[PDB]
């Protein structure tokens, strides 16, 4: 039944299926048991493509709201108030389950690390719709995870793993783009690539892929942010 | 910063059969 | 609300890419019985053709592992009842379309460009039910689909110039359906063939309007009458 | 070819304005 909904949800993902796909990885994540690193990845592209859908969709009615400055604007407001509840509610059935479920039962180190990166990136989501009232404590509870999730990685994970990289790359958006801070994204994404470059004799066969891909990113979001 | 904007952070890449 | 509110928010939905609400704006829109503009037919057919397109690529993808996963009982059970699943997900987008066409835009298309538009679409959406229908309703959902495109193909004949878009557009999916559904290439060919060949005769009837339009299915009847001969 | 990627060459909803 765990491996029938695993199935389930690598054919939804073959099938560009991912509301299904995602159902099913969420039922899979309720059934209280440590995921495996195949299960943790079929659940975050799940409900990545799910709420990617909403944030691009959001930002394409974001610009045309601002671009109408009268009666057209009232609509995109209101359309992209529909968009902004669907996300809020996509990302909080995630950060429910990171909360009562995943975060808990992370044993080893690189899962605690992979979840509170997710448990940061959901936050960050939910900070790109808030406003002032409640935007403050979101933006303080992504910063608070990642931070977490940064300090375990220093500690625990080589330089060169994929989950350090990442984590590097996401944390660094969130200070780039939450808190308009060029200088704070500059160091991060240059530290990790850094770092990562000058031990590149202990990269594995089973991730240089990602790792190598990973890095690339970190060097072009610098090479962007300090020009 | 347009409306056609991706926030350049983690992809969902590196995917196979 | 209104037809202007409804299809201002189909627009808005279009850029959202969000394309059921513009799918269901739409639906609205042509259950209120006026005869649509051409604005309003293609923001129609562009929210459907994206709503049911994204069952047809999912119905590929999940057949082709059907195929595959002969001798593993379990998986190919699983994805027989997901290809079920996503057929009858298509089926009711297809019924939903079809419905639409016969009882407000074919009844009320008095112009000749609106008769053989909503006539092909007829032909396209019975096509894709025909991709997915097996048994003793494929022949039938087969003749549907053929009659429809006949119909409009003999109005665009007499009709409309060699070198419109929405006659070009019909030659093409009738020979797409010839070589799909009806497993005759030549037919296909000839028809593709015709239609390129009878647009090259006249290319001065092209209008400023529409070149790139026609100019580019051109290219389209061409690429697939190259292909299947080969 | 055809195979689980294939799309059928029919008419695009394309060149939008
Ligand atoms: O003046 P601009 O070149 O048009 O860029 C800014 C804008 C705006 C700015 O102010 P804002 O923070 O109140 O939205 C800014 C800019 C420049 C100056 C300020 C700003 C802030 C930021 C950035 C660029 C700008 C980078 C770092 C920070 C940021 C957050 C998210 C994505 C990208 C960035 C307004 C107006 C414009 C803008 C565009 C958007 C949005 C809002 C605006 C909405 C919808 C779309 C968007 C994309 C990504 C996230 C959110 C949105
Ligand atoms: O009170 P407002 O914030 O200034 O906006 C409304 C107006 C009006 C309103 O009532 P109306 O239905 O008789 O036009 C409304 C509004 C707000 C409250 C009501 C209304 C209705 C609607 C919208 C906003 C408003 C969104 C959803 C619905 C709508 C239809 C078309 C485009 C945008 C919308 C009047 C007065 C004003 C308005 C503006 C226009 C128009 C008419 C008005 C004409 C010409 C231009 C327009 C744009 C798009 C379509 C049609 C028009
Ligand atoms: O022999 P191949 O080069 O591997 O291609 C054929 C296949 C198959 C073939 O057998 P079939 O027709 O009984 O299903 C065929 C082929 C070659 C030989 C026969 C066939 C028939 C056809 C075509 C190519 C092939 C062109 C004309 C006719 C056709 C219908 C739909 C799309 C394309 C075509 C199997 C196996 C394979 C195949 C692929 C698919 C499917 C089924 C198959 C499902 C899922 C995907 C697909 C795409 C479009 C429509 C339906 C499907
Ligand atoms: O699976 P279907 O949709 O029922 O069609 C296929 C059939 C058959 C198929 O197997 P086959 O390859 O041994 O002929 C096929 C099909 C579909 C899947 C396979 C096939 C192969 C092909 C096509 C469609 C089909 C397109 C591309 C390839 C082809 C060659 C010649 C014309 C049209 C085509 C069997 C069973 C059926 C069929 C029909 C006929 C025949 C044989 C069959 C005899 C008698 C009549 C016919 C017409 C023209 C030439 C030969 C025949």
């Amino acid at each position: 039944d765990k491996n029938e909904l695993v199935q389930k949800a690598k054919l939804a993902e073959q099938a560009e299926r991912y509301d299904d796909m995602a159902a099913c990885m969420k039922s899979v994540t309720e059934q209280g048991a440590e995921l495996s690193n195949e299960e943790r990845n079929l659940l975050s592209v799940a409900y990545k493509n799910v709420v990617g859908a909403r944030r691009s969709s959001w930002r394409v009615v974001s610009s045309i709201e601002q671009k109408t400055e009268e009666k057209k604007q009232q609509m995109a407001r209101e359309y992209r108030e529909k968009i902004e509840t669907e996300l809020r509610d996509i990302c909080n059935d995630v950060l429910s389950l990171l909360e009562k479920f995943l975060i808990p039962n992370a044993s080893q180190a690189e899962s605690k690390v992979f979840y509170l990166k997710m448990k940061g990136d959901y936050y960050r989501y939910l900070a790109e719709v808030a406003a002032g009232d409640d935007k403050k404590g979101i933006v303080d509870q992504s910063q608070q995870a990642y931070q977490e999730a940064f300090e375990i990685s220093k500690k625990e994970m080589q330089p060169t793993h994929p989950i350090r990289l990442g984590l590097a790359l996401n944390f660094s958006v969130f200070y780039y783009e939450i808190l308009n801070s060029p200088e704070k994204a500059c160091s991060l994404a240059k530290t990790a690539f850094d770092e990562a470059i000058a031990e590149l004799d202990t990269l594995s066969e089973e991730s240089y892929k990602d790792s190598t891909l990973i890095m690339q990113l970190l060097r072009d979001n610098l090479t962007l942010w300090t020009s | 910063r347009s409306g056609l904007y991706r926030s350049p952070s983690m992809p969902e890449n590196l995917n196979r059969p």
